[PDB]
């Protein structure tokens, strides 16, 4: 019973009026980022509602799960996918922000999400793009 | 043979409610469209239109289709010598999508692609398959034509005589 | 001529054996110099999870190797020496 | 069970004259003019060359192969995908305009091909990056295969509504925390054999 | 049998250890790696205008490295060139080996290599770093124990 | 002083006769008939030895795996049991799963049965991607022959050369 | 094992003008 | 001017000149080329990983994906490095088909040199007139192999299987109509005056830098320095067949045009020859042609090197053999991925659009620069 996922990860503070900026000159050239089609993090902020990339901000993490979407994803399995990903972020402290950590960290959150289909927390999205199911056609058990 | 050949094959003809009544009446449809493809899309535009839901199957891989559609099928995950040979077993395909679909779509239509490499008793039951599920719709590609033409599939299966056209 | 007397210089394992890592004698080591990721990295969970299967059994310079592979793991087999490994009782993996 | 749901929607429109033959000529139009992206990897390029040639023509289908990404409709992914360069893929593929289709041609692009094994650096599939619609499997497949899966994307293009519209727009959810990891500066600044020989150092 | 190029080094009294010949009969020479870098210049010395190939291998898991240098000469008149491999012995714990760019610049990409896939560590090598991994990669993946981290997209396609 | 004037006369004049010397080259290409073939309505005779789909045969199984040693990635999935009435390998399924297949021929050529053939048939284009993971029934499939189909035009390569 | 050989070869420049 | 002033562009993985996925990070000050920094790699697929743990039997197909233009090259240096180390003798007749397939796939390769060369300088057509005639070259080999690329016909000790019925005919009459063909790119292209002074004094290398870089092939031979390996080694048949290795003295990239050019027009010669001469006997060794298990070839335990002239330059195998199936190392050496490194040299102080000729000067393909 109970609540359960009580964690209910927080996110930093909402900015405002924030514009979109490319990469300095010295930190430019890299990707300081993993994206994949289900897991994107950017070391920038980004925001939903004007969609602008702030990519100066490298001190924040920005983690957008399916953007093109192939799951249905209800409020409590994205509060899931993101303290997962604040554990994440918080055991891999110390390591630098090259795409390698970056890559791990959406490695197993995808693994993660993939868990999370097979287990019946989240079901494929009809009514998308395509019908190709990346994780593995519907099987019985 | 020309004069009435190459005059127009222009895609603003009025034979679409032909087609639709043809559908309606004729539950599985064999299909004949250019080669290059493109102008099927008018046609399956206005069944989806209907609230009817597509279901692509390719006739390539589909692999006996009595047990592949209306069965619970078994297949085996390619293994790269990596695991061991498991034997999955998959859903009906057709019937999953029915009792998947939401109540206020009107059916299923299976869109069988490349049909023409079916045997004789595939493309049966092919035909035959609206019988046993009474909401699906079967139309398949069964080859090409310079203009898109359709008959009954039960006609090009062999249940029906091939009246001429 | 034999290398010692039998064909094979007798292994402490068989072929086809599914083996576990240790984690700790792994992660000390000088095989894990190959990795060399920091001890908080989370890419390796797969190797103590009683996946391996060995292949093949060498009498290097450097001791007794097994070749061993991961069941499900689609990558590059890797020689491990036999002390850092148990045989095990079950393969233990469902794909 | 990784079961399949449909979401909940509201009915389509409905119309006469005016918007379903304007969708209808927009799907058209979009059939004929598939601008490819000229995005060429590995050896499957080559055959995509041979599309590109005199035997085999990419311009009867229209399809002119345009470098910049916002000029070109569809990428026809010709290539193994490494480690990388799967970000690099995406990238383009995301900074292409909607309506966009992806093709995954050659096995190595399906599924990771003769890579799928050992390979350490293969991404196994293309679906693992980008929504695919038509896959092509073989390895180099011959050019009248690769105008095969071009004329199957056809015939999936012009099934199109408008409804399909909202169904290609990005849901764009967002989740912003701090990471105290340690930023540092790229590797590769660019400066290469420029005071070179003042580099010895004995 | 003593080589031409072993001769010439015991006459001019150069540390080495001839380890034999290849299937061809080429000379196979193991030069420690504090004299390398002194050697390479007189080889070149020698006249081994050409360098080949540099590779390196793994001699045995938890084991030594071992970087390989194969020279040759280009010259006009000459009916059969004289080739050479070299190998350089290197620990697993910390691999240190001169680099050669400053005698051949065919080592330029290819030490690289060395260094990107076996993390043998070129010391006067000037832009030493990882060539075809990816530049942020931890790990060097053609030794024999190397073990990829379970990367997603590496994975089997589901 | 005149002479350089000569020589520029002299070297404009060259670039006029190779310019028009690369268009009359170009444009003698316009007399010369098209070589291209009009996929899909003409289609070219693959060759005696083209490696396509596979083509199997149940019948002729006995399971023995060689095509899945000598394959490069041991693609090829042989569920089999034992008939412990005879002690013979009874085949209970077959399939090869065309996304990861590279058609070398490696499994046509080692097949000691000769079960396993190459076909004509590429285009295996399909919109799923596991819907080419084909079994014993799809690989059982007669390939469509282009000779069969006569609404386009086959296209031979070189002549016939039987003479 | 063995041994590095040609360690100055205790002769290697016996007379005449030295290399 | 050191910095704000000098901008770094990443002309990388996308673009049309870049064969492939190679990337330049080109620091420009107004159109000139500062320096340029090559980043390779997006095309590692790991394949000396995956020589080992594959049989060469298994290991065949993946061999034709490094040097795709130029894969009997490749397949053959993979099925001449094991039967060197087995002592497998070629009979006569399949070194000839060998020496025949090696030199139609050096044609091919200096074919889809000079289209996507021309390319890069701005012709498009000449991309079109080469691929009117390698669909030939790919009828000829889909005719005698089985494909037009990957063939999978190069096999230790021989070839898979013999030359078709009506196919020695078929490559004369190839030949007489390439040898038109080649004219006429010759008539179309070698003087143009905007090509010539596009390519006439672009990327000067002298000979010592050339055999200092480890430069092979038509990047060394347009240097002064007339070295080939089909003459040096003696590989194969190529010394009873009468050819001229083609060398020019000048090191521009139109000394290399020309060269790839002249190395067209001698392989069509040695066609000719090898046609008019073929021999009679079997052609897989009876030998090592022996429901049973079948082992693979066992490699020998010792060191091996051997070498081919690609037609990007001088292709390596470094095998390593360890008394089994797998071999213990298989070190490629890459013609392409050597000439590669040359480029920031050449283009230091040139300018932005010279990049284009430079790059497509040397015969670079990205699947052969990395494994
Ligand atoms: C239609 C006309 C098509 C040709 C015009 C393209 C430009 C052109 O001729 O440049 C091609 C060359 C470029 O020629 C270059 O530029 C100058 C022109 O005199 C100097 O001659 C340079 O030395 C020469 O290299 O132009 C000419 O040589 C003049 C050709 C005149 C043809 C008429
Ligand atoms: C810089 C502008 C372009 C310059 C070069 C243009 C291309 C020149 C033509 C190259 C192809 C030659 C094709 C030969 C056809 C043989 C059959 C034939 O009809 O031949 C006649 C050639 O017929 C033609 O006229 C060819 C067509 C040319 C017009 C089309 C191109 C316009 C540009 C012979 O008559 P003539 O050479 O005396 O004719 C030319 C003369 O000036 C007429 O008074
Ligand atoms: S199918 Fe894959 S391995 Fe084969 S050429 Fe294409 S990209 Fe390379
Ligand atoms: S080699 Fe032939 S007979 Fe043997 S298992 Fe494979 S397909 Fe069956
Ligand atoms: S054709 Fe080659 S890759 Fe395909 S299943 Fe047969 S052996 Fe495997």
């Amino acid at each position: 019973e109970m609540k359960e996922v009580l964690k209910r990860a927080t996110p930093i503070e909402a900015q405002v009026n924030v514009k979109s900026r490319n990469l300095e000159r010295e930190y430019g050239g890299q990707w300081l980022s993993s994206v994949t089609r289900h897991v994107r993090i950017y070391a920038a902020y980004i925001d939903p509602v004007t969609c602008a990339m702030d990519q100066t901000q490298m001190d924040k993490l920005t983690l957008m799960i399916d953007p093109t979407d192939e799951f249905l994803w209800n409020d409590e399995t994205l509060n899931k996918v993101y303290v997962y990903f604040e554990e994440l972020v918080d055991h891999y402290e110390g390591a630098p922000l090259t795409e390698y950590t970056l890559r791990l960290i959406g490695s197993d959150i995808e693994h993660y999400i993939r868990k999370m289909l097979y287990e019946g927390e989240i079901k494929y999205n009809m009514n998308s793009r395509v019908l190709n199911f990346s994780m593995g056609k519907p099987r019985m058990k | 043979i020309g004069i009435r050949d190459f005059i127009g094959g222009d895609l603003v003809k009025f034979d679409l409610g032909t087609w639709l009544s043809d559908v309606e009446e004729h539950k599985a449809i064999a299909m004949y469209s250019p080669h290059e493809g493109g102008y099927e899309g008018r046609y399956l535009n206005r069944l989806r239109y209907q609230g009817y839901h597509f279901l692509d199957v390719s006739a390539r891989g589909l692999g006996d289709p009595e047990t592949t559609l209306t069965k619970v099928h078994p297949v085996c995950p390619p293994h790269v010598g990596k695991q061991p040979i498991a034997r999955w077993w998959f859903p009906p395909e057709v019937d999953y999508r029915l009792e998947a679909l939401p109540s206020d779509a009107k059916g299923l239509v299976v869109w069988v692609i490349e049909a023409k490499v079916l045997s004789k008793a595939e493309l049966q039951f092919l035909a035959m398959l609206p019988s046993l599920r009474p909401k699906v719709r079967v139309i398949a590609e069964c080859g090409n034509w310079r203009k898109v033409m359709w008959k009954p599939l039960k006609e090009i299966a062999g249940l029906v005589p091939l009246q001429e056209a | 001529p034999p290398p010692k007397k039998p064909p094979k210089p007798v292994y402490s394992m068989k072929k086809g054996q599914i083996v576990r890592v240790e984690r700790e004698k792994y992660l000390d080591s000088v095989n894990y110099l190959s990795v060399g990721h920091p001890k908080y990295y989370k890419g390796l969970d797969y190797i103590y999870e009683d996946r391996g299967e060995v292949l093949d059994l060498r009498f290097f310079e450097t001791g007794e190797y097994a070749l061993v592979s991961w069941v499900g793991i689609p990558t590059s087999p890797a020689w491990l020496p036999t002390d850092m490994l148990i045989k095990s009782d079950k393969l233990n993996y469902e794909r | 069970m990784n079961s399949i749901e449909f979401p909940l929607l509201d009915q389509i429109a409905q119309n006469s004259v005016i918007s379903t033959t304007s969708n209808d000529l927009s799907n058209w139009s979009r059939l004929s003019s598939l601008w490819p992206l000229l995005y060429g990897t590995s050896c499957c390029f080559i055959e995509f060359a041979s599309l590109i040639g005199s035997r085999f023509d990419f311009d009867r289908y229209g399809l002119v192969p345009r470098a910049s990404p916002r000029q070109a409709d569809l990428i026809l992914t010709a290539g193994t995908v490494t480690m990388k360069m799967a970000p690099s893929l995406l990238r383009l593929y995301e900074q292409m305009p909607e309506p966009k289709y992806v093709i995954a041609m050659g096995a190595c692009t399906i599924t990771g091909g003769m890579f799928s094994t050992d390979s350490y650096s293969t991404v196994r599939g293309v679906d693992k990056l980008i929504p695919v619609d038509v896959y092509l499997p073989g390895c180099p497949p011959k050019p009248e295969a690769v105008i095969d899966a071009i004329t199957k994307l056809r015939k999936k293009i012009s099934r199109e509504i408008y409804e399909d519209r909202i169904k290609s727009q990005p849901k764009n959810r967002c989740f912003t925390i701090n990471h105290k990891f340690r930023v540092g500066r790229s590797i590769h600044t660019g400066n290469y054999d420029q005071a070179l020989l003042y580099k010895y150092k004995s | 049998m003593q080589g031409r190029l072993s001769a010439w080094l015991v006459k001019h009294g150069l540390v080495h250890r001839s380890l034999g010949f290849d299937y061809q009969g080429i000379e196979t020479l193991q030069i420690k790696p504090e004299d390398w870098h002194s050697i390479a210049v007189i080889l070149y010395v020698y006249g081994y205008n050409y360098l080949r190939s540099q590779c390196a291998y793994d001699v045995a898991p938890g084991g030594l490295l071992a970087s390989v240098y194969h020279l040759t000469r280009i010259e006009y008149g000459v009916d059969q060139p004289e080739e050479v491999c070299i190998k350089v012995f290197a620990p697993r714990r910390n691999p240190r080996i001169p680099s050669v760019f400053w005698v051949w610049k065919s080592a330029d990409f290819q030490e690289r290599e060395s260094y990107d896939m076996f993390g043998i560590s070129y010391d006067n090598h000037p832009r030493l770093k990882r060539i075809l991994m990816p530049e942020s990669w931890i790990g060097w993946p053609l030794r024999k124990d190397y073990i990829v981290p379970n990367f997603y997209e590496i994975q089997d396609a589901y | 002083m005149v002479t350089g004037f000569i020589n520029y006369g002299q070297q404009t004049i060259r670039a006029a006769r190779y310019i028009g010397q690369s268009f009359m080259i170009t444009l003698s290409h316009a007399n010369r008939l098209p070589v291209t073939i009009q996929y899909p309505y003409e289609k070219l005779i693959t060759s005696e030895r083209f490696r396509g789909r596979i083509h199997f045969e149940f019948d002729k199984c006995i399971a023995c795996e060689v095509c899945v040693r000598a394959c490069p990635i041991d693609l090829p999935v042989v569920d089999w049991k034992l008939e412990t009435d005879i002690r013979k390998k009874r085949l209970l399924n077959y399939s090869i799963d065309f996304g990861i297949c590279i058609f070398c021929g490696n499994c046509v050529e080692y097949c000691p049965t000769n079960c396993l053939s190459m076909t004509e048939e590429y285009e295996l284009s399909t919109y799923d991607r596991h819907e080419l993971n084909y079994n014993q029934i799809a690989l059982g499939r007669l390939p469509i022959s282009i000779t069969d189909d006569y609404t386009i035009r086959t296209i031979l390569n070189s002549p016939q050369t039987k003479e | 094992s063995w041994e590095g050989e040609g360690e100055n070869s205790p002769m290697e420049m016996p007379k005449g003008p030295p290399s | 001017t050191t910095r704000k002033d000098l901008m770094i562009v990443n002309m990388g993985p996308h673009h049309p000149s870049m064969h492939g996925v190679l990337r330049l990070i080109v620091t420009l000050d107004g159109e000139d080329v500062i320096d340029c920094e090559p980043i390779v790699g997006y095309l590692h697929r790991g394949m000396e990983k995956i020589a080992e743990n594959r049989t060469i039997i298994q290991y065949l197909p993946y061999v034709t994906r490094w040097d795709y233009l130029a894969t009997m090259f490749t397949e053959a240096i993979t099925v001449n490095g094991p039967e060197q180390l087995g002592n497998i003798q070629v009979p006569k007749r399949a070194s000839y088909i060998r020496v025949i397939m090696l030199e139609l796939s050096r044609i091919a390769s200096h074919l889809l040199w000079l289209g996507p060369f021309m390319a890069d300088i701005g012709a498009q057509t000449p991309f079109f007139y080469i691929l009117r005639e390698r669909e030939l070259i790919y009828d000829l080999f889909e005719a005698a192999t089985g494909m037009r690329m990957m063939h999978n016909y190069f096999r230790i000790g021989g070839v898979a299987a013999d030359l078709p019925y009506g196919w020695i005919d078929k490559c004369l009459d190839f030949c007489d109509y390439f040898l038109i063909g080649l004219t006429e790119y010759q008539k179309l292209i070698t003087r143009n005056p905007i090509f010539l002074e596009r390519v006439e004094n672009v990327g000067i290398i002298g000979g010592e830098e050339a055999i200092n870089w480890g430069l092979s092939g038509p990047m060394l031979r347009a240097s002064g320095i007339q070295w080939d390996l089909r003459k040096v080694d003696h590989y194969e048949c190529y010394d009873e067949f009468d050819w001229e290795v083609q060398w020019q003295k000048e090191g521009d990239s139109l000394a290399r045009y020309l060269i790839r050019i002249g190395e067209m027009a001698e392989s069509v010669k040695i066609i000719q020859q090898a046609l008019e001469g073929i021999p009679g006997g079997p052609y897989e060794n009876l030998e090592i042609r022996r429901k049973k298990p079948s082992p693979a070839f066992e490699l020998s335990k010792q060191e091996l090197y051997v070498r081919v002239e690609a037609p990007k330059g001088e292709l390596g195998i470094f095998l390593i053999g360890d008394q089994s199936v797998f071999p213990w190392r298989w070190k490629i050496r890459p013609p392409g991925f050597i000439n590669l490194q040359i480029l920031p040299q050449l283009v230091k102080k040139m300018k932005l659009a010279d990049i284009m000729t430079i790059l497509g000067s040397i015969d670079i393909i990205m699947g052969e620069v990395d494994r």
